[PDB]
């Protein structure tokens, strides 16, 4: 018997034939730890995005920002982390300041819930705010 | 955007996007009869004062 | 896996312009809740050069 641990926590005679030897003269063109470098990088599965959906209790997880303001600052942070990874100050590749007028983009964000209401207030507390306006107590 | 460029006489370009949109509220137009309303009032204080 | 759209040199009429993901079967008349990605002005996010 065996058993495999879980990554995420749950609900709790000679022999020597003539043609062994080894001449490595030959070098890879492209090197092979410089492909592997590169395609190690492009293993990596994308981000996951859970902005804007419920958690356990059934509250909505994110940020209380417009879903506008939030798209822009999602791209300005994406042109920032473009030029970290080039070694430059200054993107070349910019996600953010481009010609095209993109006003009306939305992106999901934390301050609206499944209903289209507003997140000030979360779902539990107004479940409990309409609840216990209604309970009765004993007799005086 | 068309009335801008139109007074900028196509000397300046402005923008404007092209999709589902949120809906908003910009209450910026009036009659010319209450903008003439408006310039008359205007006009009744500034006379004869330089 | 890559996601393309036709590419069509010079014909305007059929140049691509919006997408969109749907949740509801054809036969159903529901509220219209149109993907976030249909609000790109342009196909999909803009990216400059």
């Amino acid at each position: 018997m065996k058993r495999i641990p879980r990554k995420t926590k749950g609900k709790s005679p000679a022999t020597t034939e003539p043609g062994t030897s080894n001449r490595e003269q030959y070098k890879a063109r492209p090197g092979i730890a410089s492909v592997q470098r590169a395609t190690e990088s492009a293993e990596m599965p994308m981000k996951n995005n859970d902005e804007g959906t419920p958690d356990k209790k059934g509250n909505t997880k994110g940020d209380l920002v417009n879903e506008h303001s939030e798209a822009k600052d999602e791209a300005d942070e994406a042109t920032k982390k473009q030029a970290k990874d080039t070694d430059k100050s200054k993107a070349q590749v910019t996600y953010s300041d481009t010609g095209i007028n993109n006003a009306n983009e939305l992106s999901r964000s934390g301050n609206v819930d499944n209903e289209g209401g507003s997140n000030q207030k979360p779902m539990s507390t107004r479940i409990a705010e309409a609840t216990s306006a209604i309970v009765s107590k004993h007799p005086a | 955007e068309w009335a801008l460029t139109e007074c900028a006489q196509g000397y300046v370009t402005v923008t404007s996007p092209y999709a589902p949109s949120v809906n908003r509220l910009m209450p910026y137009r009036i009659s010319n009869a209450e903008r003439q309303i408006s310039q008359i009032i205007r006009i009744m204080n500034i006379g004869n004062n330089a | 896996p890559p996601f393309q759209v036709p590419y069509v040199r010079l014909d305007r009429d059929r140049v691509p312009t919006m997408v969109g993901v749907t949740r509801q079967s054809r036969d159903t008349i529901t509220q219209p809740a149109l993907s976030l990605s249909t609000t790109n002005t342009t196909v999909g996010v803009p990216l400059a050069l």
